[PDB]
RNA sequence: AGCCAGGAUGUUGGCUUAGAAGCAGCCAUCAUUUAAAGAAAGCGUAAUAGCUCACUGGUCGAGUCGGCCUGCGCGGAAGA
């Protein structure tokens, strides 16, 4: 995944979730979209 | 009117019957023939005329050849030899390019005895007006 | 809450036993017991279970709804039972079941004996098709994901163990 | 039609008008006519949404102060420099 | 890039940038990009952003720039003592107070203006905000 | 919000098209039948495509959507 300060929805299939204390992007349609550390 | 099982559409003109260069190998590659395209093809292609692009059904199950009942020609096929340019577009909307009219293509479209929508023939009338405008033409309606 | 508020109905002779936060739910096909949060309160009456917040707990409703939707599927459990099905894709990939064990042949040096737990059981219409069956929704869940784990579908062929409820997009390969 | 409630001003100066704005209110004034001008306080949230509609600035408004009906027109307004908020308003008795 | 074409003098005193801003109303177009913060803009900054907004509306509409350098900035370079005369100019900036309208635009759907004004902001050292035109 | 449906007609759209049939390209963005269906949303075929979508019927049955002013918090955060 990509990790950076500004994470974002990139597809309409992106989803933002918090897990532990950490902003993540789970896209159901494009592995490249997975982000962490927002 | 049932579901999926045989149909393509990739030709040039009733003039050419079965050709190899613009098409050829894939004019039959699954239950259809590169050789059979004058038999059911010219079962009424020459009887009437050879000079208007027309594609058709394929209907395939497992019976040797194929039962494709044929039908109509497009509406920009009648913009070369019944209305104007053989090519068309050019610079489609840099100016009016070419031009048609209401008389021009009324009967040329009113013909189809096997296609079009709505028994009102003032409606499917104009259904064809725009396939002379997908190229950017003027309205002398 | 839309979930928690929505009641759940204990069918024919499903015996239900609450003991504080401790629910038991037995029926035709098993018996499961769970422990509910604490900020959940559950009321048993008629042939229905209901759920609702508990005075002075922030998460009240959410805890209720998750509890709600759990007991529901506990009940489905001892009754219709759940069933996950996996199929095995790839030359040589076969599988079958000695007792409570599934013998998996998934291209490794050593085939794989996967032990089945508490309350799940399996069989194999085919050399290439596994089907788990049990009352515990969250356990056939794991087992399914575990048999899966041995060989997650790969993206250039779909070779691998997959749920049947699973689409497996594949891709090309880079040019040269 | 546009009805604006408003009590007159017990005090004046900046310390006083800053306090005013500190507690979601803001001051305005009324003048013209032969009357002495009247210093006022308007509630902020309410007059804000009024003026969002461009008839606020065109139409004659009716200011209600101590159960009396003053008819006026928006004459000027001072806006906070970068927040969407009013600082002060000039109403003209007309 | 912007900068005086000629100036009565070559260098200015450091100055101070206290204060609230003097051009606060979208007064030429339909939408301004306004400064919520205090600080300095540089001709390059003004410019980098200027391009950004123009990029975004292709060749449509009109744009104004309400701010402008005129304040020259010096710098001593490496390996130099303190002193021995004021530095050499090197760029120009425009002192910004909060509430300056920075850019205006007009001739586009409000939405696109936002879009452009957004992308431009990204190049500016100070926080900004999308304002609209007002009767009075 | 989910889920059952539909997703059309000129039109396989004219086109500097070798093949395009919505798709980097082509130009405009009109126009038939309907409950509504985009010369256009897409992962993307040798081209038919096969498959979900903007949009609309039904089902369900009471709330739902995100901008504004603000308090306190989260990430952004690597050294001997
Ligand atoms: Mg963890
Ligand atoms: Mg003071
Ligand atoms: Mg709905
Ligand atoms: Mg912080």
């Amino acid at each position: 995944m990509k990790v950076r300060a500004s994470v974002k929805k990139l597809c309409r299939n992106c989803k933002i979730v918090k897990r532990d204390g950490v902003i993540r992007v789970i896209c159901s349609a494009e592995p490249k979209h997975k982000q962490r550390q927002g | 009117a049932k579901k999926v099982q045989a149909y393509v559409k990739l030709q040039v003109a009733a003039g050419m019957a079965n050709p190899s260069p613009p098409v050829g190998p894939a004019l039959g590659q699954q239950g259809v023939n590169i050789m059979e395209f004058c038999k059911a093809f010219n079962a009424k292609t020459d009887s009437i005329e050879k000079g208007l692009p027309i594609p058709v059904v394929i209907t395939v199950y497992a019976d040797r050849s194929f039962t494709f009942v044929t039908k109509t020609p497009p509406a920009a096929v009648l913009l070369k030899k019944a209305a104007g340019i053989k090519s068309g577009s050019g610079k489609p909307n840099k100016d009016k390019v070419g031009k048609i009219s209401r008389a021009q293509l009324q009967e040329i479209a009113q013909t189809k005895a096997a296609d079009m929508t709505g028994a009102d023939i003032e409606a499917m009338t104009r259904s064809i007006e725009g396939t002379a405008r997908s190229m950017g033409l003027v309205v002398e309606d | 809450s839309r979930v928690a508020k929505a009641p759940v109905v204990v069918p024919a002779g499903v015996d239900v036993k609450i003991n504080g936060q401790v629910i038991t739910i037995k029926g035709k096909n098993g018996e499961l017991t769970r422990t509910l949060n604490d900020a959940v309160e559950v009321k048993h009456a008629d042939n229905t279970l209901t759920f609702g917040p508990r005075d002075g707990y922030a998460d009240g409703w959410a805890q209720a709804g998750t509890a709600r939707a759990l007991l529901n599927s506990m009940v489905i459990g001892v009754t219709e039972g759940f069933t996950k099905k996996l199929q095995l894709v790839g030359v040589g990939y076969r599988a079958a079941v000695k007792g409570n064990v599934i013998n998996l042949s998934l291209g490794f040096s050593h085939p794989v004996d996967h032990q089945l737990p508490a309350g799940i059981t399996a069989e194999c219409p085919t050399q290439t098709e596994i089907v788990l069956k049990g009352a515990d929704k969250q356990v056939i869940g794991q087992v399914a994901a575990d048999l899966r784990a041995y060989r997650r579908p790969e993206p250039y062929k779909g070779k691998g163990v997959r749920y049947a409820d699973e689409v497996v997009r594949t891709k090309e390969a880079k040019k040269k | 039609m546009f009805t604006i409630n408003a009590e007159v001003r017990k005090e004046q100066g900046k310390g006083a008008s800053r306090r005013l704005r500190a507690a979601n209110k803001f001051p305005a004034i009324i003048y013209g006519g032969k009357e002495a001008p009247l210093a006022i306080e308007l509630d902020h949230d309410k007059v804000m949404n009024m003026q969002a509609k461009a008839e606020f600035y065109s139409e004659v408004l009716t200011i209600v102060v101590d159960g009396k009906e003053i008819k006026v027109k928006a004459q000027d307004v001072q806006r906070h420099p970068y927040k969407p908020k009013l600082q002060h308003i000039d109403f003209v008795r007309a | 890039m912007l900068q005086p074409k000629r100036t009565k003098f070559r260098k200015m005193h450091k100055g101070r940038n206290r204060g609230l801003a003097q051009g606060t109303d979208v007064s030429f177009g339909s939408f301004g990009l306004k400064a919520v913060g205090r600080g300095r803009l540089t001709a390059r900054q003004i410019e980098a952003a200027r391009r950004a907004m123009t990029r975004a509306v292709k060749r449509q509409g009109k744009i104004w720039i309400r701010v402008f350098p005129d304040k020259p900035i010096t710098e001593k370079p490496l390996a130099v003592r303190m002193g021995k005369g004021k530095g050499n100019v090197e760029y120009w900036v425009a002192l910004i107070q909060p509430g300056k309208v920075l850019y205006e635009m007009d001739g586009v759907p409000e939405e696109l203006a936002r879009e452009a004004f957004k992308l431009a902001a990204a190049k500016l050292p100070i926080k900004t905000t999308f304002v609209t035109k007002t009767v009075m």
